[PDB]
């Protein structure tokens, strides 16, 4: 039970760890890494395969399927 | 009474975290000041604050009642 509270709600030690968790995430240099994280969205594009020649960006977006992608 | 409160809870500690830190409040030593509540006439505030022999004094703190006649 992680619990996903309003922005506005969250307690300073919460705000504390969000702020330095998401820096460390944005130094992370493993995949799993922030930078590598937002390619999933869109540029760079992975989609058809994280190197091929043509790339899409990863929006399952326009289908019924696109809230359980997000 | 049929009435019911939205959260429970004391500025974001669940009531389980509430239990575990107050513990560990105790882990460090604390020194208080007792004060024993007469019975005041109009509502008054007090203050106090805490002297050395040498003459430093610091605000301690403070704590109001609330009364009338
Ligand atoms: O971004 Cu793809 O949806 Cu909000």
């Amino acid at each position: 039970v992680m619990i996903r509270k309003d922005i506005t709600q969250l307690d300073k030690r919460q705000q504390l760890s969000l702020v330095k968790a998401l820096e460390s995430m944005k130094a992370d240099h493993s995949s799993d890494g922030f930078q590598a994280i937002a390619s999933f969205h869109a540029l760079p594009p992975l989609c058809p395969s994280p190197a091929a020649s043509k790339r899409f960006a990863c929006c399952v977006h326009g289908m019924a399927t696109f809230p359980q992608w997000h | 009474f049929g009435y019911i409160y939205d959260t429970l809870e004391f500025a974001g500690w669940s009531i389980r975290g509430i239990d575990h830190i107050v513990r560990n409040r105790q882990e460090h030593s604390r020194v208080f000041a007792g004060f024993l509540l007469e019975g005041f006439g109009t509502s008054a505030t007090v203050d106090f604050q805490v002297c050395r022999t040498a003459g430093d004094c610091e605000d301690a703190g403070y704590f109001t009642v609330l009364g009338g006649e």
